[PDB]
């Protein structure tokens, strides 16, 4: 219906391509073959009143947009595409894009996908802590403990009993515990509070990344300095600090150096492998900071203000955990600026 | 003369197009179907003599 | 460029408008002026040197290599200070 | 309304808050980005990596805290976004590295193509030892003139005539040049190796093409030995 | 007539090739491609003029 | 101080401040808006070295 529109680009477009080819072209030619005959033409011509109309029109309509001109101041997708000819064949980022055009409509036609678990989705699309049940719990496998040969005889009340050789977490307190942290988060979001998540094994940084950025907060995945909270002047003094207003955009103001060496400490502490950061731990306790963490059945309950009974070694269970608890510090983030909007 | 005639509607229409917006380069000569150049060759192309003793 | 002596006469001293007018007599003004990459002649500011800097500029008095007084016209008598106090704030 | 001071970054707690909010904002590129097609000339192994120093790098990546494994991580994720196909770039990836370019392009090269002169020879300058030599390369025969001498006249040694000769034998054109070799300074064996190595540069204008031959023979070297005060 | 009449040729070499959409439609494409040739000029003339003053007066 | 000559002289150039002379000369325009806001008052005290006594060893 519209095509044409395109058509009349595309047709200037290979014009413009013939210009410059043939400009090319007179750019290898020698002066002494074009200039002196081109001058013996005009030697034997005479300019008429039409031809002295583009000699002046030109000269300033190159005297404007060439020469007193300000060189620099003070179909978008993809726009460096180098299109094929019409009778050549598709080009290899052509096929790529007709590949991609595909994808899109035709490549999922036939069925739909239901029930399948898809590994993205549990950071992308947590659940909400009151949607969750004892079946998906037990679908990321948190109720795994650890060997009974490593059992911490602390967690007793934890544990729902023993299984082909390893200790069967109860479900029924993990969702009450689960259900009491994240109500923590959400709280803390909601005051303005600076939250923490630290996991320092293997593949938690996307998750770690994911549930600072939609709770605004912070995240820490290769490693806990040891005296980031008791030692903080000698560690994060020298990092930027930034006021912000009541809807996290900043004001701009520069800050007094009293003001960026003061220590900044997190108003909660989120842990996804207490056993392996007892640093941090015992920081967040001199520091008075209430701490979340996921305990195994071979981890200590009592080091952390808010346990979540829960396995610590799968990715899926922690980036489940840690999907529920970051969707609730979201809401609470939600309700401040809802708050502030009326 | 329309060879004076059509060059001076082509300098005329060029005239308003980028009078239009303010005339920068890059933006106001685009190619055409394109969002700007960048007013940025010298590799000599090899002559047939010389490819030869090359291969 | 080339000033009138009128605009020349506003902002520097009589003084000084003599050896300007002699030097808009000797140096054509389609004089093309390159930069030299090697000595560097000027300091890295600008400055019409019409005025004597008490800091930047030699003491007006005091002996020194480049001093255009004779040795028995010096103004310096009393040596208790230090002569050229640090510029602007001190 | 109300007013707090937060950190910067969400990576402050981190060890190198700076390094790691910086690898965060080009892996996002690379996962938004993921499907785009690389270079194809990347076989070609094109020549364009000009990415800044590790210890400019440190001015923006956290200073001292900066590691050098860190520095390598990095250019492992400029280079990957760098190489994407040119044709399917977006703005957004060219904009994020323009940031880590080496500024050097502010300035220009110093290197302007050479070309045959008025007569049709090829002017280059040798030096071996405390020989300097001055080569006049034309099309021609094979004639050779040392110093307005001939060649078996100026320099006695063969070992010393096959050594000028060389270059040329390299390219299979002994017969195709003319060579007008002025030398001065030092000794017959550095002024024959000076004409040698002033003869391969003048050779390289007739055909631009021959270059990488005449560097694999080694005859593109300029010889660095001297003699050397004892120490 | 250069002005014009180098402009004409550059049509005339292209019409070796064509052997009205030249009337107004080449003629403007030509008159744009042109303009961004002499600005590139310009460009690296500035350069030129840039790289011969001393653009680090303090340091470098 | 490096990068406000740099600014003065691009901002003097792309305002123009013989296209045959504009390849030849250097000459960038008025030595004032050269040296815009580069003078005596701020560009002298903050350049000079050896200003600062940072280590000292006495013996005897
Ligand atoms: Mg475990």
């Amino acid at each position: 219906p519209n095509n044409n529109d395109e058509v009349m680009l595309l047709q200037q477009k290979l014009l413009y391509d013939e210009i410059r080819s043939e400009l090319k072209s007179l750019s290898q030619v020698p002066e002494d073959e074009i200039l002196p005959e081109l001058k013996k033409s005009l030697e034997q011509d005479k300019l008429s009143d039409k031809e002295q109309q583009l000699e002046a029109e030109l000269s300033d309509f190159f005297r404007n947009y060439a020469l007193l001109n300000k060189l620099f101041d003070s179909t978008k997708p993809y726009p460096n595409l180098i299109p094929s000819a019409n009778d050549k064949p598709y080009s290899s980022q052509e096929l790529f894009l007709r590949q991609l055009n595909h994808s899109m409509r035709t490549a999922k036609l036939g069925a739909t996908i239901s029930k399948v678990y898809y590994p993205h989705k549990d950071i992308f699309y947590p659940p909400l802590p009151e949607n969750i049940t004892v079946e998906s719990l037990m679908s990321a496998g948190v109720h795994l403990g650890q060997s009974t040969s490593l059992w911490r005889s602390s967690t007793q009340s934890y544990i729902y009993g023993e299984y082909k050789g390893i200790h069967i977490i109860d479900l029924n307190q993990t969702l009450s515990y689960l259900k009491r942290a994240a109500k923590v988060v959400e709280g803390v979001s909601e005051s303005g509070g600076i939250i923490l998540f630290l996991g320092t094994r293997q593949g938690q940084k996307r998750g770690l990344e994911e549930a600072a950025k939609k709770t605004h907060g912070y995240y820490v995945s290769t490693r806990w300095i040891p005296g980031t909270l008791t030692n903080s002047t000698e560690i994060s003094g020298i990092w930027e600090k930034q006021e912000i207003d009541s809807n996290d955009n900043p004001t701009e103001r520069a800050l007094s150096p009293n003001e960026t060496s003061k220590q900044v400490k997190p108003d909660l502490l989120v842990v996804l492998n207490p056993t392996e950061n007892r640093n941090a731990l015992l920081e967040a306790i001199k520091s008075r900071v209430p701490t979340i963490a996921i305990i195994d059945t071979d981890s200590e309950p009592s080091l952390v203000t808010y346990p979540i009974p829960g396995n610590d070694d799968s990715l899926r269970s922690v980036n489940f955990l840690l999907g529920v608890l970051a969707r609730a510090g979201q809401r609470g983030l939600q309700n401040r600026l809802a708050r502030n909007n009326e | 003369e329309k060879g004076v005639d059509e060059w001076l509607e082509a300098i005329n229409e060029l005239r308003e197009e980028f009078s239009a917006k303010e005339y920068l380069p890059e933006t106001s000569l685009a190619p055409p179907g394109q969002s700007k150049v960048d007013l940025l060759g010298s590799k000599i192309k090899p002559t047939a003599e010389q490819l030869a003793q090359w291969e | 460029q080339h000033y009138d002596e009128s605009l020349l006469s506003r902002y520097y001293p009589e003084s000084l408008l003599k050896s300007i007018k002699l030097a808009q007599q000797t140096i054509p003004e389609d004089t093309k002026f390159r930069v030299s990459r090697n000595v560097e002649f000027a300091p890295p500011y600008l400055d019409d040197f019409t005025k004597i800097h008490p800091f930047w500029d030699y003491k007006p008095g005091m002996p020194h290599l480049h001093a255009q007084e004779e040795n028995n016209n010096f103004s310096i008598f009393r040596w208790d200070q230090v002569q050229q106090p640090l510029p602007g704030e001190g | 309304l109300p007013r707090r001071i937060v950190p910067k970054l969400a990576t402050f707690y981190s060890a190198n808050p700076n390094h790691e909010d910086r690898i965060n904002r080009l892996e996002r590129l690379l996962r938004k980005y993921i499907k785009l097609p690389s270079q194809n000339n990347n076989e070609a192994q094109q020549t364009k990596a000009p990415w800044i120093s590790f210890d400019e790098y440190a001015l923006i990546g956290g200073g001292t805290k900066l590691k050098p494994t860190q520095y390598t991580q990095l250019l492992y994720m400029l280079n990957k976004l760098h190489n994407i196909d040119p044709q399917l770039t977006n703005d957004e990836i060219t904009s994020e590295l323009s940031q880590y370019y080496k500024k050097s392009s502010m300035l220009s090269n110093n290197i302007k193509i050479k070309t045959l002169d008025e007569f049709g020879r090829s002017i280059a300058v040798g030096k071996r030892k405390s020989s300097t030599a001055k080569v006049f390369v034309v099309r021609g025969t094979g004639e050779i003139l040392v110093n307005g001498r001939q060649l078996n006249d100026y320099f006695l040694k063969m070992k010393d005539r096959e050594s000028i000769m060389y270059p040329l034998q390299v390219i299979e054109s002994v017969g195709k040049y003319n060579i007008f070799a002025t030398t001065s300074g030092g000794g017959p064996t550095g002024q024959a190796e000076s004409i040698m190595h002033a003869i391969a540069k003048a050779l390289v204008v007739f055909n631009p093409l021959l270059k990488s031959r005449l560097h694999k023979a080694g005859v593109l070297t300029r010889d660095y030995r001297h003699v050397e005060r004892k120490k | 007539l250069k002005l014009l009449n180098m402009i004409l040729s550059m049509m005339n070499k292209t019409n070796n090739n064509n052997n009205t959409l030249d009337s107004l439609m080449n003629k403007k494409l030509l008159l744009k491609n042109m303009l961004l040739d002499m600005n590139n000029k310009k460009m690296n003339n500035m350069k030129r003029m840039l790289n011969n003053n001393n653009m680090n007066p303090a340091g470098a | 101080i490096n990068n406000n000559k740099y600014n003065n002289m691009i901002n003097l150039l792309n305002n123009n401040n013989n296209n045959y002379n504009n390849n030849n000369n250097n000459y960038i325009g008025n030595i004032n808006n050269i040296y815009n806001n580069m003078t005596i008052d701020n560009i002298p005290m903050d350049i000079l070295m050896y200003k600062y006594l940072v280590g000292w060893s006495i013996k005897f």
